[PDB]
DNA sequence: TGTCGCTACAATCGCTAAGTTCACGCAGTATCCTGT
């Protein structure tokens, strides 16, 4: 994978979490402890190299006005390990929808998770209005997350984003959702 | 018409019977051709005050002063109008009278003339307090009729006595054989010049039995030994006792054995059986009128002997307890009350002889209970029979009649021991001194002997004492030793009777320093005349010098020796009881003034002879309130007793009574601390031959609180560093006997006796606070518990620090040796006594000993030096 | 109810301060972690 495509993938394939993510990432240039691994391993889970994730990480963190020695010092490490490199060295799996929604719940100052399980309905109406879906996708989506259906309504969002009647498969994974995004498109 | 008879004991009841005193003696008759108990009672003796008037008129509540002189015209006017009528006193005999006073009242002049008034005892007694316009003091208020009597009579101590016109008493008031009444304390007189007459001695030992249900004692039998003519001037008779007679009972539901009647009979012996504790007691008080003995002696018998006898006829309800002494009641005191002074009173008219107060007094023991006496005195072994087997002893006749006998053997000990010490004469001795009553002196206490004695000299002289009283100050000087070992021949100096000596020579006494109620009084003026005390005690100094004088004879009995020490050692400590009640808060004559005075001249001429003796460029090594310690360096003993005269001359030439004398030579010394060495004496055996005593002073070698393997190992190790060996052998030789000490502690062959250590009493063991728990007193309390015989204050007890697995310090592990013997989980603690009771007092006594230090003495004794 | 004086040493208990442990922590640095 390159990494100016990434930027396209946040706008379009990205699924709201990785969406939100790449949003944070690229408003603040670095990302805390949980977010740096989760998209460290979703960035895994689409192809991105271990040499292309960290030339990009490196790059967008220098933008913060700080050294790249600093992250080559620190997160060096720590991209090494998420992609099995160092320590037990074990190619660590990108996150399912499951873990993100029972993985660590975000606070303040944090990105992570589910947006449809950690965001408030409010929140959640708001960001869909921003990407212009149809109110009556909106509603659906708002239903499905009242009941739980956090699977089902980041399906319903691919859907209505793909302009595809059914999504045809059960959402259980953000790469899935990428690689399912890839498909419709390319 | 007259009456003559020899008084022993007087007793008086200041409330049953006022102005009244009853004197009880023996009297001679010829028709029985020996001596009879008599009793007297010397009535009406009236009591005397005395007033002093002031020097001018003053108003009672103005307290103001008139102006007009006061006369004993008008003293007489006012005690005749005011005092009288308010205090209802209806007939008195008044008279004027001038007499001396030196005490502590303020504003009293030495001389001056006072209104004496006397009034019957019965008519009420003047407030200590009062005072009045015309008088502003009144003495004697308070004053006892028995003290009254003897100072009015001068009577002093028991002697001879002659009664003008007796009379016959209208009913029987004693137990007595012959009784008299006397109307007027004027017609007793004293007779001098006559031997007093031999009294007859009751020695008692009973056996007790304690009835757990109330944990009240009762007594199962009582040996008594009697000897009717033993002296009270000469030497106790050989067998010390003429005939006795012996009293067994039963217990309360316990049967004798089957042919008791059968063994006491064979017994041959004045024995009579009792079938209840009531008859026994009924016996023994018809055996005690019967002998009617005038000194009745025990081994406790005023703390739990006479206490038992009157709790069982209280409990009994024996008609007639009043014979147990010689004057007829009907009430029996109560009992209870700290001292003897139920005891006494109960046996009111009876000299009661406590060889445990005696010994107390008389020696030193390391205990005193009657089996440590027994064996110190007489050298003879006691058997004790355990409160079990006394119980187990109804079962035969064999352990019946062996009891019986224990308990005849134990009162035949008491005599003995008695006879030794010398009690009775000596009390006859220091009671004649003193002046007051005999049994008081035997009650033990020095503070009445000297009050006694110097009422007497002050009455004597036309003084008025004052009435009964209803580290304050400096002490001696103790020079800084040079503490080591010196093999060479140390010349040590002592006082002869140094504080005595110092009151004659500078003429301290009440009416010479003129004190004021921390200063010394300045010394007296050298222009006055000898006061009181410097004679009373010049007096006690030259008979306690006739005594050591009549030692000096040669060829001596060694045990008539043995007794006269001890009488010097009474009147050494006599003398200096008369210092040291001077500073005696409660004394009637409390005069610390004086005392320091005392004390300050003493240092004074300790600095002053210290000074002198290192002037003659002799070397001073020590010295304790009167003595110093002078190394010779010289090797020949002619030279040195040479240069002993030489400073002893220097020394005596600046004093007009003080005199020092050579106390002892030692060959060698072993300076530790203060009051703390040893010596090997030297007393020399003729034409330069010599023999070494040794001599051990403040060590703890010589402490009752130390187990006697420590005793022993001390005494080992200071017989090697004292003797002339080699220095390297004495050091192997100490070395070699601490190895092997150690492997007999650690191996458990040493006797158990061995590991006792001693401490005794000062308070009863429940009064003792809960400050933890004192060793001592933790078995003391122990030994309450357990059916024995109580331990009450003053009593040695004999503990051993024994294992227990309670991993507790080990003053809280004391035990009783019994104790050991019985429970199976209580053993030694071998460590604890070879790291505090041998390792500690070795290690003090070595410690300028080169060669030897803690590590090593722990090593030899097997322990480990890094804790040391 | 009476109960001589003071000086010196040894041992033990209580209470408290001085010191030690030593676990709190931190500032600095380092490695190795997470899922399917
Ligand atoms: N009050 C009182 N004073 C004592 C006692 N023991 C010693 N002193 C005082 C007074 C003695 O005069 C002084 C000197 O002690 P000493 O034992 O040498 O007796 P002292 O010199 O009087 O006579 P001595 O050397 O034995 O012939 O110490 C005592 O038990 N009570
Ligand atoms: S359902 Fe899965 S892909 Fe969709 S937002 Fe949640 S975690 Fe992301
Ligand atoms: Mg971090
Ligand atoms: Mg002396």
């Amino acid at each position: 994978i390159s990494l100016e495509q990434i930027d396209g993938f946040a706008a379009k394939s990205f699924p709201l979490c990785m969406r939100q993510l790449h949003k944070s990432l690229r408003e603040n240039h670095h990302l805390r402890h949980g977010g740096r691994m989760q998209y460290g391993l979703f960035l895994k889970g689409i192809g991105l190299t271990l040499e292309q994730a960290l030339q990009f990480w490196r790059l967008e963190f220098t933008k913060g006005k700080v050294d790249s020695e600093k992250f080559d010092k620190v997160y060096a490490y720590s991209i090494r390990h998420n992609y099995g490199k160092e320590g037990k060295r074990t190619d660590y799996t990108p996150y399912s929808c499951m873990k993100v929604i029972l993985s660590n719940p975000p606070s303040q100052g944090d990105y992570h998770g589910c947006p449809f399980r950690h965001s408030d309905p409010e929140l959640l109406k708001q960001k869909l209005q921003s990407f212009k879906v149809p109110s009556s996708g909106i509603n659906q989506i708002l239903e499905l997350v009242k009941g739980m259906h956090y699977q089902l309504a980041c399906q319903k969002y691919f859907e209505l984003t793909h302009s595809v009647d059914d999504c045809g498969f059960s959402l259980n994974h953000p790469n899935q959702y990428f690689a399912e995004s890839q498909k419709l498109l390319t | 018409q007259v009456f003559r008879f020899y008084w022993l004991d007087a007793y008086e009841d200041q409330y049953s019977q006022p102005g009244v005193v009853y004197l009880f003696g023996k009297v001679w008759i010829e028709s029985a051709d020996a001596y009879v108990s008599c009793c007297v009672s010397v009535k009406n003796i009236e009591r005397t005050v005395y007033l002093l008037p002031r020097e001018n008129r003053v108003q009672l509540s103005t307290g103001k002063d008139t102006g007009a002189p006061v006369s004993m015209m008008h003293v007489y006017q006012e005690f005749n109008e005011a005092v009288a009528e308010k205090y209802k006193i209806m007939k008195f005999k008044s008279k004027k009278v001038d007499k001396d006073y030196a005490f502590e009242i303020p504003d009293v002049p030495a001389s001056s003339e006072y209104l004496e008034v006397r009034y019957s005892a019965d008519s009420p007694q003047l407030p200590q307090d009062l005072k009045g316009e015309t008088f502003s003091h009144v003495f004697g208020t308070n004053t006892s009729s028995l003290e009254l009597f003897l100072l009015s009579r001068k009577i002093k101590g028991p002697s001879w006595l002659e009664i003008k016109s007796p009379q016959l008493s209208s009913q029987p008031m004693s137990w007595c054989k012959v009784e008299a009444v006397v109307t007027r304390p004027d017609q007793v007189s004293v007779v001098k010049d006559l031997a007093p007459p031999p009294v007859v001695v009751l020695s008692l030992s009973m056996k007790t039995v304690q009835n757990a249900k109330t944990h009240q004692n009762e007594i199962v039998a009582i040996a008594a030994l009697v000897h009717h003519t033993f002296p009270l001037d000469k030497a106790p008779p050989q067998p010390p006792f003429q005939t006795h007679f012996c009293v067994l009972s039963k217990l309360n539901d316990c049967i004798f054995p089957y042919d008791y009647n059968e063994a006491v009979k064979q017994k041959n012996a004045n024995i009579e059986i009792a079938l209840t504790e009531r008859t026994l007691l009924g016996f023994f008080l018809a055996k005690i009128h019967k002998i009617d003995p005038d000194v009745i002696v025990g081994h406790d018998i005023y703390g739990f002997d006479l206490e038992v006898l009157l709790q069982r006829i209280n409990s009994c309800k024996v008609p007639f307890w009043s014979k147990i002494g010689r004057l007829r009641r009907s009430v029996m005191p109560k009992l209870g009350g700290r001292s003897g002074f139920a005891e006494r009173n109960a046996a009111c008219g009876r000299i009661i002889c406590d060889i445990e107060i005696s010994a107390k007094e008389l020696i030193r023991c390391k205990s005193y209970h009657l089996s440590e006496l027994v064996h110190q005195i007489l050298k003879a072994e006691r058997v004790v029979i355990p409160p079990e087997n006394i119980r187990n002893a109804y079962n035969d006749s064999v352990h019946l009649l062996y009891m019986l006998e224990n308990t005849w053997i134990d009162a035949k000990f008491i005599l003995q021991i008695m006879c030794e010490l010398n009690v009775l004469p000596l009390a006859l001795q220091i009671t004649n001194i003193a002046g007051n009553v005999m049994s008081r002196t035997l009650m033990g206490g020095r503070s009445e002997r000297n009050e006694y004695l110097l009422l007497h000299a002050f009455t004597e002289n036309n003084f008025i004492v004052p009435d009964k009283p209803v580290a304050a100050y400096a002490g001696g000087l103790v020079l800084e030793p040079k503490v080591g070992f010196y093999d060479k021949f140390i010349l040590l100096l002592d006082f002869n009777s140094l504080y005595p000596s110092i009151i004659q020579e500078y003429n301290i006494c009440f009416t010479t320093v003129h004190r004021e109620a921390d200063e010394i009084p300045e010394l007296p003026h050298s222009d006055l005349e000898m006061g009181i005390l410097p004679r009373e005690i010049r007096k006690l100094v030259e008979r306690r010098r006739h005594v050591k004088q009549l030692m000096k004879q040669p060829d001596l009995n060694p045990d008539l020796y043995l007794q006269y020490d001890i009488r010097q050692k009474a009147l050494k400590l006599t003398a200096n009881s008369m210092y040291g009640c001077l500073g005696f808060s409660y004394s009637r004559f409390y005069a610390k003034p004086l005392a320091a005075l005392v004390t300050h001249q003493g240092r004074e001429i300790l600095l002053h002879t210290k000074e002198m003796v290192q002037k003659m460029n002799l070397e001073v090594i020590y010295g304790d309130t009167d003595s110093i310690m002078i190394n010779t360096n010289c090797n020949n003993l002619e030279e040195v007793f040479k240069l002993g005269n030489r400073v002893k001359s220097e020394i005596n030439k600046s004093y007009k009574l003080l005199e020092i004398d050579i106390d002892g030579i030692f060959k060698s010394l072993l300076l530790l601390k203060k009051k703390k060495y040893a010596a090997l004496t030297v007393e020399p055996t003729g034409d330069g031959k010599y023999v070494t005593k040794q001599e051990l002073k403040g060590l703890d070698i010589v402490r009752r609180d130390w187990c006697e393997l420590a005793k022993q190992a001390g005494n080992y190790v200071i017989s090697q560093i004292l003797s002339d060996q080699p220095r390297d052998s004495i050091v192997e030789n100490i070395q070699k006997k601490l190895t092997e000490i150690g492997e007999n502690v650690t191996n458990g062959t040493v006797p158990i006796t061995q590991y006792e250590i001693n401490k005794a009493l000062t308070k009863d063991p429940q009064d003792y606070p809960d400050k933890k728990s004192l060793p001592h007193v933790h078995v003391a309390l122990w030994i309450n518990s357990q059916g024995g015989r109580k331990v009450k204050a003053g009593d040695t007890i004999s503990y051993v620090i024994c294992q227990d697995g309670s991993n507790l310090s080990a003053s809280q592990r004391a035990y009783a040796q019994e104790q050991l013997q019985k429970q199976e989980n209580l053993s030694i603690d071998t460590q604890y006594y070879l790291s505090q009771q041998v390792h500690p007092v070795v290690a003090r006594i070595c410690e300028p000993i080169d060669g030897i230090d803690s590590a090593l003495i722990a090593m030899w004794l097997g322990l480990d030096p890094s804790q040391f």
